[PDB]
């Protein structure tokens, strides 16, 4: 399918059911469907834990980063599991929602001082 | 063989019509003061240009006022003036007006543009030409105002990981070198370069 | 998921486009942050772009 | 004046049948040359005919050329409703701005200036003067007649006048306020400065430098302090202003910096050491007239040198014009 300009964008792909969301990191276009055609699969992603959890993620950076240097571009979540897992600098966006918690948090002693 | 000729005529025929035909800016880009609405399609504006419009005009209609459209005269932002103090403006090089309107409005012109202060050579295409912040300098106190106010360590992943290839290559090597940053520059929100890529009707 | 020709459900036309109060320091702080982020990772793109030309020589 | 001027050597006087030929060609809607037009305010000896042919330009300024405008044909235009008529012609121009913009600003405009002053003239000056505080000039020795004529209609018609007038008033006080001579022109410079300084604090900073060439810089009152300090290390309209001062949202500057309308003593104190320091140191129609009276040496080699330029240049344009249509 002539898309475009269809870039190489590395997406998301869901692949679990229904109360049970899973999703798989891939190297799509930025046009094609979620679950559709695609060049290279990466590591799967396991978003729900398990026993002592197993929050486990993986990459293939032999060619992942031959495509990324080919032209392919980069999603918000694949930045923020690059972020996580460091490949990528830590992502600006975590650091404000940090900042967030601890403000909130903040507030929240605050509030538990006031109930006194 | 039976070629498909309706769709390549009809392709040839809505490319000229919108190519030469094409709708001036007074038609598409006119802004209504009253709802600040674009006709030739009916919507609404951000709200981030609304007191542009009222309490400042645009660039060709400033330009006018101007002895021939200004060959050589200067004209600043509103939006530099707010973020930055340093001397940011633009300047008249070839002026594109607009003659299927009263008061020419909403055309094209361009000029030597400067970045704080940072002058350049050959004047570069237009960028948002069709905005309402622009504020004039005169030429009294002109040239007077007008004035001037590498690399990297690498990350502690990468530093790790290079560090591991070199010990398993063989050769130690403590030291912490660092990448490049020459060309990669950090451009700011405003970064001046052409309209091409934000093509207009 | 419109295409254009569409009976539109006008049911959106209704909203003012108004951007979200903003802080100061925060907001200077977080642009800082971006333009050091975005400067970091168009150096690794340029690096990874010449470890690929690298490559494509050998 | 126009007394030094009979001498174009103009051509036919082909008039009707040629501004017909220059509607039709705008008519062909495609972009055309106003060296017809040039030609015939060239020839022009009428009033209607030179109304006629400035509501053609007006709606060919709507054409593909809306460049195309030589200087040299305006100050021919100018210099034949000098001598014929065609008086409500160049000031509607003028006053219109945006659909013209002549702005033909250059020695002519001296000799404009001292023709004036010679007839006494007062609704075509003063929009000569509107339009020298709306351009940008100064670079001829017409400054002293332009000082001239606004102490004139400042000093004979004192009154409040009205915001965009005292507005303007105060620009055209100021803009041309660079003398260079004596006390004289450090004074009128004082007074400019102060004035604009009252229109600034007293009203306010955005319906200042709205429309009017000027710069939003709103301190004004402690300039007018340092210029008037230097000038004596080397009147009553401040006075008037400090009464006010002392009399009982959009924010285009720093929020820490503060307000100049909180200066009321700061001011006094100032203005009233300073205003001693000048008395002790140390009307002005007479002193300009005095000032014309040692320069303007009736320099007019140059400007025959500059007519006869714009001549030769008209004449290589016409020249232009027909091997244009010689190759076409």
């Amino acid at each position: 399918k002539a898309y475009r300009g269809g870039h190489l964008t590395i997406r998301l792909a869901l692949g679990g059911c229904t109360n049970r969301p899973f999703y798989r990191i891939v190297a799509a276009h930025n046009k094609c469907p979620r679950d559709g055609r695609f060049v290279e699969q990466l590591g799967s992603y396991d978003p729900l834990p398990n026993s002592h959890g197993e929050k486990l993620v993986a990459l293939n950076l032999d060619r992942i980063r031959h495509w990324i240097g080919c032209g392919a571009h980069l999603s918000k979540p694949m930045e923020k599991l690059l972020g996580l897992a460091g490949f990528f600098p830590l992502h600006p966006m975590m650091i404000t929602n940090a900042e967030r918690l601890r403000r909130k948090r903040a507030r929240e002693v605050l509030l538990a001082s006031q109930k006194t | 063989v039976r070629p498909r000729l309706i769709a390549e005529l009809a392709r040839r025929v809505r490319a000229l019509r919108e190519q030469l035909n094409r709708p001036r800016d007074s038609q598409l880009y006119a802004v209504d003061y009253e709802t600040l609405t674009r006709p030739f399609s009916g919507r609404r504006l951000p709200v981030r240009a609304w007191a542009d419009v009222r309490r400042e005009s645009r660039l060709l209609q400033l330009l006018g006022r101007l002895p021939l459209f200004g060959l050589g005269r200067l004209v600043t932002r509103k939006s530099w003036l707010w973020q930055h103090d340093e001397p940011c403006y633009w300047r008249l090089t070839r002026v594109r007006p607009d003659y299927t309107a009263q008061n020419l409005d909403h055309g094209k012109a361009w000029g030597i543009l400067t970045f704080k202060g940072k002058t350049e050579s050959e004047a570069r295409e237009i960028e948002h030409v069709m905005y309402h912040d622009w504020r004039l300098v005169p030429k009294h106190e002109e040239e007077a105002f007008t004035a001037f106010t590498a690399s990297v360590p690498y990350p502690p992943l990468l530093r790790a990981m290079i560090i591991a290839e070199r010990q398993k290559n063989g050769d130690t090597s403590t030291e912490e070198p660092m990448l490049n940053v020459q060309r990669i520059r950090m451009e700011p929100w405003d970064y001046p370069a052409k309209q091409e890529d934000k093509g207009r009707a | 998921r419109k295409t254009r020709h569409d009976p539109l459900a006008k049911s959106k036309i209704e909203r003012v486009n108004m951007p979200p109060a903003v802080d100061p320091a925060e907001f200077f702080v977080l642009m800082e942050r971006y333009q050091h982020y975005r400067q970091t990772v168009r150096a690794l793109r340029m690096e990874f772009v010449s470890e690929v030309q690298r490559k494509v020589h050998e | 004046d126009s007394h030094k001027w009979e001498a174009r050597e103009k051509e036919h006087y082909c008039l009707a049948d040629l501004a017909s030929l220059m509607d039709k060609t705008f008519e062909r809607k495609l972009p055309v040359s106003s060296l017809t037009i040039s030609r015939l305010i060239d020839n022009i000896s009428s009033r209607e005919e030179i109304d006629h042919a400035e509501y053609y330009l007006y709606k060919f300024r709507h054409s593909p050329n809306c460049w195309y405008l030589r200087n040299w044909t305006i100050h021919t235009w100018i210099r034949q409703c000098l001598k014929y008529d065609a008086q409500d012609k160049a000031l509607y121009t003028l006053v219109n701005k945006v659909q013209y913009g002549i702005f033909p600003d250059n020695f002519t405009f001296n000799l404009l200036m001292d023709s004036f002053i010679k007839k006494e003239n007062y609704k075509d000056a003063l929009s000569v003067v509107f339009e020298v505080m709306m351009q940008e000039a100064f670079e001829v020795p017409s400054t002293q007649l332009l000082s001239l004529y606004v102490l004139f209609h400042c000093l004979a018609k004192k009154t409040d006048f009205s915001w965009e007038e005292e507005r303007n008033f105060g620009a055209s006080l100021l803009l041309p306020g660079l003398k260079q001579k004596n006390s004289v022109g450090f004074s009128s410079q004082l007074y400019g400065y102060a004035l604009l300084g009252k229109v600034e604090l007293q009203q306010g900073l955005r319906a200042v430098y709205h429309n009017m060439p000027l710069i939003w810089k709103p301190g004004y009152l402690d300039r007018a302090l340092q210029v008037m300090e230097k000038v004596a290390a080397s009147e009553a309209l401040d006075v008037l202003g400090a009464v006010l001062k002392a009399l009982t949202k959009l924010v285009e500057q720093l929020d820490i910096e503060e307000t100049e309308q909180s200066k009321l003593p700061q001011y006094l104190e100032r203005f009233k050491a300073l205003h001693s320091k000048l008395q002790a140191l140390g009307l002005t129609t007479q002193l300009v007239k005095e000032k014309l009276s040692t320069c303007e040496a009736e320099d007019i080699a140059t400007y025959e040198q500059n007519l006869q330029q714009w001549h030769l240049d008209l004449v290589q344009l016409i020249q232009r014009e027909q091997q244009q249509r010689e190759q076409a």
